[PDB]
């Protein structure tokens, strides 16, 4: 559809902070397209745009765009969900992130927060098995909701508790990683991670907002992680 | 900046706001108990101060905010006891029922006023 | 003027085959750089709806001899099996070594690896829909474990080539810094892969700007059968060919006669690096199996390669002037034709006359089409004048890369008078097995084509002849 | 630490729940309160001890409560510190006034 | 920690020893106790302060005592937690009742 | 399971059992002091309740268990002060003398009863 | 720890400053004190609550004070421990006597 | 001594604005003559529990030298011991110093920062 577009700012290095220039293009009605195709079509007229896209199938958290106030995967979220009755579709960049480029903003704080949880196995060295590990699939059927966090930063930027204190908290997915490497029976180092997390008020900084689950792009359960890890932690330090 | 759908935020903020006002409530009620019990000379005085419609509005508000706080507190209690199950429908139904019983307890304060 | 830093190992690509390489160079210990274009997880490898394939033992018996039998009957008997030898003999070791990293692979009720069936006769495993997703995530988590210093969100535009003909590093142009640097290092492993961007409809993603052949060919590095191109059944999916190499890692060139010689200072693994273990129809996940086990071999074969060639020199710091003048030519164009239209016409020509059907008359027609377009390509205008950062800039460069790959495939359509393997022809539907039992070879500077012979799988087993496909 | 706070909050909320139940239950069953009955229902043991317990528990609870508020919102450190001082003196004054007003009857 | 507990137990046992000595010594030297003498020996300063000190020390001592019992024997965690709550409210109620019964005389 | 010679176990258990019963003793005695001191109307009442032979049995038991607890507590105190030496003979002689003085203090309670 | 001590000392010194100001200010504005006026200025709420608060804060302050003295000077450990016991019982006896002497008026 | 976890924000040389160096000119010349250390009234009675003035000048040097990022661990390792606070602000050492160095300044900023963390 022949459409006007209105975005946050198409060049950050310009002296001014706000820039709501008029995007304009004439699009067709007889063939559906997705938001990235809008980007593709525009990029040859308004040249100074930029964006971080990878896969056109939405599997590697490339473009978790929060447009019009609602977040989603830019390769899952078409335009009709933006051209509702009224005008002024809004596709501004993501929240609370450094203005270092137009839409590929920095995630150093975010990826670092993920890093501080030691998201990797560790074996002191005992070799109970010889050739292959020993695990009953009763674990795997309850592990199917942790190892696909695509790091799209939808839930993390969408946690009310995390906002006010950006550095003291740990975020939902930063806890999904902990829980993954926790109830994966192939480790035995629960206590050190637990009482290292116990110290910081990060686990409890949660007020059980639970909005993130609806907002999640993969339909993952961080609330579940927040539940079992609280239960276990309480059990230890009581 | 704007998200337009903070369903949990309103439920949550209403907890710390009510806490912050109840924290000064408890002081107002300590004052009221003090000035009342001292002798008969104050009791009617105290009821006299229990009289004005500004004061009645306040005290009903004190007790309504208190009821909201108590109820949400119980939800935080039971939900973290593990006695309540987690899902979207549970959250929205808890919001509904808690709000209804909050208005119910509010009405109790109104009955006390009348 | 350009700041330079001395290194022992750099890698062109981050995930997939690259994660393996950098991890093995990390456990080596000296130094292990990690350059890429996108943040590791975002790599094309993450699209992973197909499981790793390696025989570890189901309830029934499965030997590596059956592994070779099926992986060669699949390849339609076109390539050598020395690499198939190494694969079928070292696969299980590497897959279990990865499974000890806590890699979340789905098990069976007893607690053993899950196995499923695919084309041909008993081992095509899988973890979940996200098998390679877990693969990459575990390799990234081990990258965190050994604190390997990733340099993400950058680019590699071309390599270095001195007088005696060696490679001692790579240039870089970024998006967080956007200023060219030089990482000098005897080991430069082109392990990026992918070109499908030069076509309209395909499975591949847009981050694949077709570079692993771009820098190679432009620098003047030869290639082997850039037309072995699998179209997933009817969407294009894989580039069977790519840069040449051996099971131990080093790339190969040829003299005026055509004898294969070790190239000084170059390496390659991953879907780019071809040993034709995939051939007509790749075995299910033998590019995946490539990036895992061939990369494990690329790691275990580091000291053997650096010992024969080391302590070399730079081209009097005058070869960086090659890519420097490329970027100067970039500092030349003010106006002209939009690169978008060039790419449009090229894409059109190639998907029109170099897919599954390549008809001789129309073959030469598309040849001269893409040739005249190549000639006129030089004057291309530039949509963005931005100083700090954009996307367009890299877009600009990717043109001078993308097209080049297609070139090779086109040329090879003039070098194969049959329908051999995936390669098919209307004027030649059959598959002759007397003349071209050998690989092709595109010579860059002469832009010509020659042949390269292949061995009949003598390593440890009595060889078998090419059977009839029945 | 943090689980310390968690447990104190939950437990003292338990005691507070029982309190408000009992106290506003008496308000319910008041039936024409009088000075006589008012001082009657206060001069007991049960009421006296339970009210002092209530004020003490409010201290130990609201302390941690406002600590959480003023560690999440009020950013400057000198401010937040003096603010917590004011609030903690407020609570201890609450309990001592409670004393002087219940053990005078 | 654990030495904290150790030292509190030993010290408060010292104060308790001195108490029981003094109190049951008065029982010894009673010599035909009477209401008059009973209220006499209680209305003092010394007796009042020493009895409040005794009940407070019993709080601070028996708390840790039952903590040790219920961390050694009662295995399930929810149980032991609510049990400690009951016992701690028991002690604080002990001391407050003590108040209402000694500062009434 | 059975060991047949837990000489220390009996000495030790008698410590936590006595503690557990004294913990409820202190509450019974707070009650008794409360109901007594309130006025003369209660004092004889209190002594009346100090009267029954069930109650007398209890109170003597309260004070005997208390004496056992005090004595063993002192042993734990002095033995850990380093003021007492460690050996088998010291342990058995401490058991003997502590038990004798426990019965002695018990007799004191009996004297109070009579 | 140590910053805990630091902050408690500074804060309770703040409350103590305000106290001494108010109390010796009343001594200033005395103007021919009398038993009548003396019991007058004491029987208030304000004076009662502020004096109990003062004694409590002196407890929580001088405790840490003498802890610092007896961890810097008196070297033998058994000595210093029993000395701190004597001093802590001194402070708690101070506050309880304060009770019995202000909530008697 | 310095410690870099390993991040390489620069490539060839470190990045530091001389605004630091003009306020670092009073820490890296402690000649260890033990004048101030033996001259601290607070340090005497407890010789082992304290840390001394210059022992804190070193900490402050490796603290406000912007070329590190490991402030918190050193801070809360120093916070534990009552060594920082064992000071009674005697300040005599400054006069007694042979180089005319400021340990009091170190005792000031490090107390400020520490207070800021553990409050
Ligand atoms: C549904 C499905 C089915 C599949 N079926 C099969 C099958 O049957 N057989 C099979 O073998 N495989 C199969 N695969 C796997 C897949 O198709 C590829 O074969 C495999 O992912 C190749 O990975 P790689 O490591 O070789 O390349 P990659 O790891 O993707 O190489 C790219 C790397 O280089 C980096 N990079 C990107 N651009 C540049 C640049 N310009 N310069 C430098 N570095 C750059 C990227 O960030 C990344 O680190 C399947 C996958 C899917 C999703
Ligand atoms: C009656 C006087 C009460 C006072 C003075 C008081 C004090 C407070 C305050 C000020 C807060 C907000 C600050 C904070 O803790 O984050 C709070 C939180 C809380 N209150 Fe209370 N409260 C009272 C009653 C109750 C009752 C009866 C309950 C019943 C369960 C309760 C349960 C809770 C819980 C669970 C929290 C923590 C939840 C949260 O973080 O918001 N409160 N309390
Ligand atoms: C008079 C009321 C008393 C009460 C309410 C009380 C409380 C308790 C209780 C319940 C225990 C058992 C739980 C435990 O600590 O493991 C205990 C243990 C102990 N008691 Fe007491 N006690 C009292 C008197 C005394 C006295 C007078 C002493 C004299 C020294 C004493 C010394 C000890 C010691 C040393 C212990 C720890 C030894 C052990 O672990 O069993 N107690 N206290
Ligand atoms: C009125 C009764 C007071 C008592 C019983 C008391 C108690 C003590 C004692 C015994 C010391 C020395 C032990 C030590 O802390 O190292 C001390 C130190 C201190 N006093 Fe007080 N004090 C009182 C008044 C005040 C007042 C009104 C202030 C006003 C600010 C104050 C400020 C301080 C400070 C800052 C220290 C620590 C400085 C140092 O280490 O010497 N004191 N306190
Ligand atoms: S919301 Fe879910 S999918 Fe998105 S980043 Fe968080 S965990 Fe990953
Ligand atoms: S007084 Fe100054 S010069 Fe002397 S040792 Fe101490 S810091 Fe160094
Ligand atoms: S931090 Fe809040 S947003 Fe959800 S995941 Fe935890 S309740
Ligand atoms: S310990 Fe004392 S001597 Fe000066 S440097 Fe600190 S005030
Ligand atoms: S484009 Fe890679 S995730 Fe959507
Ligand atoms: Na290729």
């Amino acid at each position: 559809m022949r459409l006007e577009f209105s975005i946050y700012r198409y060049n950050p290095d310009v002296d001014d902070a706000p820039r709501m220039q008029d995007y304009t293009l004439e699009a067709d009605e007889g063939r559906d397209m997705m938001l990235l195709d809008a980007l593709i079509q525009l990029k040859e007229k308004d040249p100074s745009l930029s964006f971080r896209r990878s896969c056109r199938e939405g599997v590697c958290g490339s473009d978790g765009l929060n447009m019009n106030g609602k977040n989603g995967l830019a390769c899952i979220t078409p335009i009709s969900a933006l051209n509702q009755p009224g005008k002024k579709i809004v596709i501004r960049p993501l929240p609370g992130l450094p203005v270092i480029r137009d839409l590929v903003v920095d995630m150093g704080q975010f990826y670092a927060q993920y890093e501080k949880i030691k998201p990797y196995l560790l074996n002191n060295g005992q070799n109970p098995p010889a050739r292959e590990h020993l695990q009953m699939p009763e674990q795997r059927e309850k592990l199917d909701g942790l190892y696909e966090c695509i790091l799209c930063a939808c839930c993390s930027t969408s946690c009310p508790s995390f906002w006010w204190n950006p550095d003291k908290f740990i975020g939902p997915a930063g806890l999904l990683a902990a829980y993954r490497f926790l109830i994966d029976s192939r480790d035995t180092e629960t206590d050190s991670r637990l009482d290292g997390l116990s110290d910081a008020f990060s686990v409890f900084r949660c007020h059980s907002i639970m909005n993130c689950v609806s907002v999640c792009p993969k339909g993952l359960n961080p609330t579940r992680a927040i539940g079992h890890i609280k239960s276990m932690l309480l059990q230890r330090n009581a | 900046q704007t998200i337009r759908f903070p369903i949990t935020a309103i439920a949550s903020i209403l907890h710390r706001v009510s806490g912050v006002i109840t924290f000064v409530a408890v002081g107002i009620l300590l004052w009221l108990l003090g000035t009342s019990l001292s002798s008969p000379e104050g009791f009617e005085q105290a009821s006299a101060i229990m009289g004005s419609f500004f004061v009645k509005f306040i005290m009903w508000g004190i007790l309504t905010a208190l009821a909201y706080h108590v109820v949400v507190g119980i939800r935080h209690m039971m939900m973290d006891f593990g006695y309540l199950e987690e899902t979207f429908e549970a959250g929205k139904r808890s919001a509904k029922i808690s709000f209804v019983i909050t208005v119910v307890l509010s009405l109790l304060a109104g009955v006390l006023v009348w | 003027k350009l700041p330079v830093r001395e290194f022992d190992a750099v890698v062109i690509g981050a995930g997939g085959a690259g994660m393996r390489a950098a991890l093995q160079i990390s456990q080596s210990g000296q130094t292990c750089a990690l350059l890429s274009k996108v943040f590791p997880t975002r790599s094309h490898t993450v699209s992973a709806q197909g499981g790793i394939t390696v025989a570890l033992g189901n309830t029934h018996e499965d030997n590596w001899e059956w592994h070779m039998y099926d992986t060669v009957k699949g390849s339609d008997y076109i390539g050598d099996q020395d690499a198939i030898e190494y694969m079928c003999k070292t696969g299980p070791e590497a897959i279990l070594e990865l499974e000890h990293m806590g890699l979340p692979f789905s098990r069976l009720d007893d607690g053993r690896i899950y196995q499923r069936p695919f084309g041909g006769q008993a081992r095509t495993a899988a973890a979940a829909d996200r098998t390679g997703h877990a693969l990459l995530h575990t390799l990234y988590q081990q990258n965190l474990k050994n604190h390997t210093t990733i340099f993400s969100e950058w680019y590699a535009l071309d390599l270095v080539k001195n007088q005696d003909g060696a490679v001692v590093g790579c240039t870089a142009l970024c998006i967080e810094t956007g200023e060219v640097v030089y990482f000098k290092a005897r080991a430069t492993v082109l392990a990026t892969g992918g070109a499908g961007r030069i076509y309209q409809s395909t499975t591949n993603a847009h981050i694949n700007t077709g570079d692993g052949v771009g820098m190679a060919i432009r620098a003047g590095v030869p290639v082997q059968d850039m037309e072995m191109w699998q179209f997933h059944p009817p969407t294009c999916h894989y580039m069977m060919g790519g840069i040449p190499t051996k099971v131990t890692g080093q790339a190969l060139t040829v003299n005026e006669k055509g004898e294969d010689v070790v190239v000084p200072g170059l390496f390659a693994v991953g879907e780019i690096a071809c040993v034709s273990v995939h051939g007509a129809n790749r075995l299910g996940g033998n590019s995946l199996l490539d990036l895992v086990v061939f990369g494990r071999a690329a790691g275990l074969h580091l000291q053997e390669s650096i010992a024969e060639q080391g302590a070399l020199r730079d081209a009097s710091e005058s070869d960086v002037e090659a890519s420097l003048d490329r970027l100067n030519r970039w500092n030349n164009n003010r106006n002209g034709e939009d690169p978008v239209a060039i790419r449009k016409a090229l894409q059109e020509c190639m998907q029109h006359n170099f897919s599954v059907f390549r008809e001789g008359d129309a073959m030469a027609k598309g040849l001269e089409q893409l040739k005249v377009i190549r000639e006129r390509l030089k004057n291309a205008r530039l949509d963005d004048t931005s100083s700090e950062f954009n996307t367009q800039r890299v877009e600009c460069l990717e043109l001078d890369n993308l097209m080049e790959t297609a070139y090779a495939t086109a040329v090879s359509a003039n070098f194969r008078t049959e329908s051999r393997g995936a390669h098919s022809r209307f004027d030649f539907p059959d598959r002759d097995d007397e003349n071209w039992l050998c690989h092709s070879l595109y010579l860059p500077e002469s832009e010509s084509m020659t042949r390269r012979s292949v061995n009949m799988e003598p390593k440890l087993r009595p060889a078998f002849p090419p059977k009839i496909r029945t | 630490n943090g689980v310390h706070d968690f447990i104190l909050v939950r437990a003292t909320a338990i005691v507070l729940t029982l309190y408000i139940i009992y106290m506003v239950g008496f308000f319910a069953t008041s039936g024409e309160l009088t000075y006589e009955v008012w001082i009657g229902f206060f001069a007991s043991a049960f009421t006296k001890v339970f009210t002092l317990l209530a004020l003490f528990s409010i201290l130990i609870h609201a302390w941690i409560g406002m600590w959480q508020v003023l560690t999440d919102y009020v950013k400057p450190l000198a401010l937040r510190l003096m603010l917590q001082l004011v609030i903690v003196v407020a609570l201890v004054v609450y309990v001592i006034y409670g004393f002087v007003v219940v053990w005078g009857v």
